[PDB]
């Protein structure tokens, strides 16, 4: 039905860049919202960014000016471009898809991002 | 007298309010000193009336207010807003109203346009769209407005009855509104609760309760239902025969008609049988009038002229 | 009686027509058997009224018809139409009307939409623009309409008063109209006289003659000009004091008001001093009404409800 | 003020192509209509094609499907692309500009086009 696979994570130095990607296996509609959450160990899931109708976007205040979400609807892939990386961005990053309801229902297993 | 005129008016208002609420008597109630969440509903409905005044039908309508949903970043909710330089996306959760879909009469989308003193262009035309599911067209035009981007803040309102009516019957079709710049240059109008985030965007839904759910005075009703009560009456004026006039060339005559009949102070129509406007002394008068075109001569020169308020098309008790 | 009621109505119409034309008596005229170019003006004005009915103010308005100019390929005229897949350009020559610019009251653009059975999409939103001189914006939005491209032929009409008003004062600003497809796919609506070339596109200009050029009954006029003739009168209803009601929480009361005064059958307002609608028995009644919001309780549960036709804002003689 | 110079004419065989161009010397507004007339010897001027607001066009019935008018507003040049040339197209071709009024007021001296 719907399956999400993240990649591109790794250990980087503060100030550096990193690109995350989330490949959607099953069927996803271009109308369906996709996005990214991040979870520091112990702490709870935190909204980061999401993309919707007309490549419209919504960003958390902490990643504004530094993160860019984009989407290749032809391959059902969403990307998260992370520039000016800070230690505060250290977490496990999960990509999410809209479930058929206005909530994120589908989740990939997540990729780690560590910023020194 | 201004004595009975005022008292008959007050007494007509007494029955009018109770009738419009489908009450036989005032409901014998608390007298508190009321949650501000309740006052906000009343305050927004009153304010909307005052704004639209800056320019089924009879029975009272219940008003419900639906705010833009709050977003919690720890929760798994999709944000209610999305952003592009040319447009904004805003989605309301109206699921709590789905059980009342058949009672919806009207829905207003109310959003506060903020003053943007840094706006480059001083006027912009903005369009409201209902987003559709896709392949097919992806949006449905609702309305548009010209706004002064730098002017002092103001409330805007749109009739979105059709879109909300669809959202209540099909939750899967609630993809929200798009507020878009009209393009035949970015969106320079700013909106409270959408940009930079009392002035929260909200919907006002007007409902006719089922217990209240349980014919205008025009030619179609009056001429097929002859009655002594206030109703449209046929009258044809022949310019030559009735007025002795031969200077009008076209038309030879027209159905000016008139309104006549009883208007009670307290196949039937309620506009005929009750006092819907709560008049102190109801009188049968014209409601809707139409113009008339004439062609006449003053010698050699032809004159085609349009005269307003010449033909009576409907009546009312007032 | 239906006897005097009809005769008083006929006689009121007699004076109403003469008054609206500013005539003291019928003009003593030929009785021919009239150029079809004159009938066409009358026919289009009448037909426009019938179309708008398929849904200054008092004095009569003279109507002039301005057809799309004919194009002669041997003459040095610029064609009146230009074509792109997404839009059409149509320009009228209104130079003969420039001497009457100050008398313009309203202008209608009337164009016949032809049935296009080969249309790919069955509905299209079309927009009318006034083309502007340029650098700056190159067009000004006027109006838009949704049309059924494959449906049977129909007349469309647009209010273009502002554009024609400008064209009559500044000939250099007459760059014509643009009929454009609304784009947020070609233009699939077709128009007689524009595409493929009785149904010629034309303008209908309504003018108030200078000799006729030589105040509503609302709070602003009535409350500052106290008079015995039909006028708005103030009346405040206090729910507790006047009705003994304590179940309404908001508002504590409102200015329902009322209409009272003399209406003659034959700082002054004409809506008060003449019989503008030519009633057989004029009566002072409400013209414009407004709704009222109330907040009441039936126990614990709050109810915010909107009631129509509760506040009288203006009056008329009818 | 306004001056028009045509070129590109010549003698061609029927069925062949030919491109006319009209260079506008003086000041012309992009809002101003430009176009082409053609005059067979003895006969009078005949409208051929014109271009207006939004590269909108108007063509005479005889050249429809064969002629293309285009305009380079940056250089104030209008072109007439003549394909499928017929003997009926034999005439002197004049380019015209809108005069400040909705009539063609400015005229170049014209170029000959002969179709065998
Ligand atoms: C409602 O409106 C009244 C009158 O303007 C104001 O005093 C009050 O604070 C408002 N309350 C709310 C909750 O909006
Ligand atoms: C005007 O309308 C009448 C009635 O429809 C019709 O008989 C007549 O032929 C029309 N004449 C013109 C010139 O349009």
């Amino acid at each position: 039905q719907v399956q999400l696979q993240e990649s591109g994570g790794g250990l980087v130095q503060a100030g550096g860049s990193l690109r995350l990607s989330c490949a959607a296996s099953g069927y996803i509609s271009n109308d369906d919202v996709m996005g990214w959450y991040r979870q520091a160990p112990g702490k709870e899931r935190e909204f980061v960014a999401a993309i919707s109708v007309g490549a419209s976007t919504n960003y958390a205040d902490s990643v504004k000016g530094r993160f860019t979400i984009s989407r290749d609807n032809a391959k059902n892939t969403v990307y998260l471009q992370m520039n000016s990386l800070k230690p505060e961005d250290t977490a496990v990053y999960y990509c999410a898809a809209q479930s058929e309801g206005y909530w994120f229902g589908y989740w990939g297993q997540g990729t780690q991002v560590t910023v020194s | 007298d201004m004595d009975q005129f005022m008292r008959k008016r007050i007494e007509a208002i007494r029955g009018q309010i109770l009738s419009k609420l489908k009450l036989t008597s005032p409901p014998e109630y608390p007298e508190p000193e009321v949650p501000p969440e309740v006052i906000s509903i009343y305050n927004s409905t009153r304010d909307l009336l005052q704004e639209k005044a800056s320019r089924e039908e009879y029975y009272a309508k219940e008003v419900y207010k639906i705010d833009m949903p709050p977003f919690f970043p720890s929760e798994n909710a999709i944000p209610p807003t999305f952003y592009r330089p040319y447009f904004r996306i805003v989605r309301f959760d109206v699921s709590a109203m789905e059980k009342r879909a058949s009672n919806l009469v009207k829905a207003e989308f109310r959003v506060f346009r903020l003053q943007n003193p840094k706006a480059r262009v001083p006027e912009q035309r903005i369009e409201l769209y209902q987003i559709l599911k896709s392949t097919s067209p992806t949006q449905r035009y609702i309305d548009s407005k010209v706004v002064k981007t730098r002017a002092e803040g103001e409330w805007l309102s749109f009739d979105v009855t059709d879109a909300v009516h669809e959202w209540l019957h099909h939750k899967d079709r609630n993809l929200g509104f798009k507020i878009s710049l009209h393009c035949p240059e970015e969106l320079e109008a700013r909106f409270a609760g959408i940009d930079g985030t009392g002035k929260t965007p909200h919907l006002l839904l007007m409902l006719l309760p089922s217990y209240r759910l349980e014919g205008a005075l025009d030619a179609a009703y009056c001429f097929r239902n002859v009655q002594d009560n206030c109703c449209l009456r046929p009258l044809y004026i022949d310019f030559k025969r009735d007025l002795g006039w031969k200077w009008i060339h076209e038309p030879k005559g027209y159905n000016a008609n008139f309104c006549a009949g009883a208007c009670p102070y307290l196949v039937l129509s309620l506009y005929n049988t009750i006092n819907p406007e709560a008049s102190a002394s109801p009188c049968c008068v014209s409601q809707d009038l139409e113009p008339l075109t004439i062609l006449y001569y003053i010698g050699k020169t032809p004159k085609i002229e349009q005269l307003s308020n010449m033909i009576v098309k409907s009546c009312k008790c007032s």
